[PDB]
DNA sequence: AAACTTGATTAGGGTG
DNA sequence: CACCGGAGCGGATCTCGCAGTCGACCACCCTAATCAAGTTT
DNA sequence: GCTGCGAGATCCGCTCCGGTG
DNA sequence: GCTGCGAGATCCGCTCCGGTG
């Protein structure tokens, strides 16, 4: 995921988990702030769940 | 090829390619060949998010807004979601107080029931939010770096500014020309069946009348069992609940399981006889 | 077409064109044409007033029939500003016609012109109708009363102005829970269904017509006007009866 | 109306029949599949036929 | 009833609306009601140019190029039009001399027959142009500030930079990673039938051969004739031309009138008997 | 289910859960008042299963 | 998957179950599992 | 005479 | 033996970046460091 | 004297094989 | 708890009317 600062997108971050799915955007937690966030799919780089595990 | 795979895997780990070329050249089944880059780190990393997204038709009187800087003129724009009739007004500053007054005006023009609007501070302001609340209205947040949730207002900023460029010499006032554009696209733009948005809003206000909805209560309810077939064999009636409305060959129903409206073809319906 | 049957009833009873429309579900400009064409009794039609409150000139708009209104704060009663205001006001609506007094902004040449630019019936004159004038009076009284309620509660005069506009146009209701908004709206529905369906199409046409007696076609009659051409039907007054009639287009010879 | 389309919302579809009003969606037949379905009322644009 | 029209016309000249609302409210035929805004200035002038455009894969050995700044690295990119096999190389400066050397290298790798390239000065340079000429090659100009004629090279700048982001940590050299991307998409990207571009270029070089290609002259020619129907009635036969190639039910032919290849269904053909 | 006023049978209500089968009656909640209730089996009509 | 998938290929030579059973054990592709059982001469 | 709270006026973070 | 289901692949649909390095200066809303003004044990 | 197609995710239209009232 | 849509200009197909041996 990433985020926009004066529009300028963040780096790809985490990664972390899809909490609530929605079409084109979702809910996720910010690990840093421990806080839920809504992220634009464009800025959502999808991953399969198991990661290395 | 089943045991070609770890080498092909290596060749992704080396040379990092598509599931296809790898699939074909190593001649395998392709699908786990996709599970490669699912399981790759590298190629998993740098791919883009193909994602279509959606905008909300949403609700009657549900609304969307953004301010404008047309020729260095702040113009705050009042734009419906569902049938997309609009309004706008030129403003001197974007500020929450000013904004709050503007929306008092426009809100008073209608019964607008809700909103999408961005992270602009005036939209966001405390007493602004409390004002939506004060009036029992749903603000919703246009989100960071999505004008696209703010779609229609930006769209219309296009349309409008084209029309401005026509009309403004015809007038003393820029804002009478603003009235002219406002007029036209809320009215004079008419299409499909040759109808404005104004048609549709207003019509639907007639359509959304509460008394009629309350009145239809007298009409009969039946309940109905729906049920589900596993290897051909239909479940118990799941449950039994009201035929919210019947169609031909199927109906309207809710799964309490989803708490969401649903269909059942009339064969998988049980019609449930009346009291008597 | 229910239009000639409504005409049959009005020729008897002499009601209001309101209740003709309402009773028979016909058009209201049909109905208004009846009462204007009914010698016995012989929409989107408005009236304005500027008004001063708290040293604030306010423009007002008052529909003559629904009684629904609008008003807006004004810097000055000038023609030009007002021309903007009627741009915006016409923006909020699809107004047909108007009343007012002879106020200078109203009567002004570019203003009257602008009504013509909009294809509107403007009427300035000493506004004479106690139907209208009573309602305009009730409006302004109720209005500035409701200002006097609301204005403390709000950051803006024009927000509370908005408030009163809500109160009267929306929150204020009567009968079956109809605000003049609901009225106006409902009128726009069938009226803009009939207006599109009818007035745009053909005008000033004559025809010959006949009446089937047990399905046996009558002699050809008239020449008379084609008053409202319907879908597979028309509307015509038989001159002898002084009564309107539905005629099927097959029993019409349109006079070119 | 509009549904899955290519992904999520497709391009608009119908004009169809407004059959039953609910909250947030309603069921209309697919002329293509002759099939009754649902469209989120945010995937709807309501119309009078004529 | 078309004499409402000049007033309706005025009402466009005044109030500038759609052909429809005008059509209906003035109740006319609509089509000239569209010819209004065709003939309007105001509602016209400001319309946009709906235009699809096209790119040219073109002939074999026809090419397309642009420099790319990757991470502040000039990389000049050698990209085919037709089957779109590519090459690229990192460069220190974009300059015409440098460029000229780069293309000497790459040109020497192949028999590239022609080019599309933009207004960049090195592409444009005098002796560059003279070098294309010196070698009997067709440069063509990517027009200014249209990358879209330069489509594929910018496309591939996308593809490549994704692959860079994978591979570059795997290497000492950025330019060995450049080799890696180069490798992969000129090869390892394989699709459809599981073939690279390299397949197709090289294959076509085998099919671009002159001798088998020139050998076919020995095969017979016939000529053949055609005619045209005006209100259903076919013209005289408009002469005899070689049946460039026959198909089933039709053929290959040229109209000298257009100087362009063409079809005739075999019924509208005259077969022209042999010498003998 | 229905309920009586001065013996006058009220309109039928539900359909609902048989909350418990009794003898001569059962248990039912009023969805309206949110209250468990008993209804004599004559003021009940049991609903057959999906068949 | 592709870490599971070889290991199940190792394990079927030991334990020779259904392709089904390994699909459902390891969460692999079933059709690949089937390819093993076919390519496993032992169940053949 | 140390500390303790609150109002005022310019410096940074999210949005057109 | 007919009907439904899990697994598979060709085809179809939707969104988007390649265009050199990107910021400079606005306007609004929300949050915060710092200074000035009172008392109180 | 020249033209936006390509990489990236999702999903319906089909078939091959297995289970069973 | 939030989701891209509409305006402009072309291009092909269907319908009604008229001409050709």
């Amino acid at each position: 995921y990433r985020t926009r600062k004066r529009g300028h997108p963040g780096e790809w971050q985490g990664p972390t988990q899809v909490l609530w799915g929605g079409d084109g955007a979702i809910v996720v937690k910010d690990r840093g702030t421990d806080r839920y966030l809504v992220i634009a799919n464009k800025d959502v780089k999808f991953i399969p769940p198991p990661k290395e595990i | 090829w089943i045991e070609n795979i770890p080498l092909a895997e290596e060749e992704h780990n080396k040379w990092h390619q598509d599931a296809v070329s790898l699939h074909l050249e190593f001649g395998i089944p392709r699908t786990a060949a996709e599970d490669i880059v699912q399981q790759c780190d590298v190629c998993q990393e740098n791919k883009m998010p193909s994602t279509l997204r959606g905008s909300n038709k949403r609700g009657i009187d549900h609304w969307q807004v953004d301010y404008t800087h047309y020729e260095d003129k702040i113009i705050l724009v009042w734009v419906e979601t569902n049938s997309g009739l609009i309004y706008a007004e030129r403003v001197k500053g974007e500020t929450g107080q000013e904004f709050r007054v503007q929306t008092m005006k426009w809100y008073a023009m209608f019964a607008p029931k809700s909103l999408q609007s961005d992270n602009g501070p005036a939209f966001v302001a405390e007493s602004t939010q409390l004002l939506m609340k004060y009036l029992g209205i749903e603000h919703t947040t246009g989100i960071p770096w999505n004008p696209q949730s703010q779609a229609l207002v930006e769209r219309t900023h296009q349309t409008l500014k084209n029309t401005l460029e026509k009309l403004i010499p015809m007038f003393n006032a820029f804002e009478s020309a603003l009235a002219g554009t406002l007029i036209t696209l809320n009215i004079k733009r008419k299409g499909g069946l040759g109808t404005s948005p104004m048609d549709i809003f207003i019509f639907n206000k007639e359509q959304q009348r509460i008394q009629q909805q309350s009145k239809s209560k007298q009409e009969k309810i039946r309940f109905c069992y729906y049920r589900t077939r596993k290897r051909g064999h239909p479940g118990e009636w799941q449950g039994p609940t009201q035929v919210l409305w019947g169609g031909d060959g199927a109906i309207v129903v809710k799964d309490r399981g989803t708490d969401r409206y649903l269909v059942i073809a009339n064969k998988d319906v049980k019609f449930i006889p009346p009291p008597k």
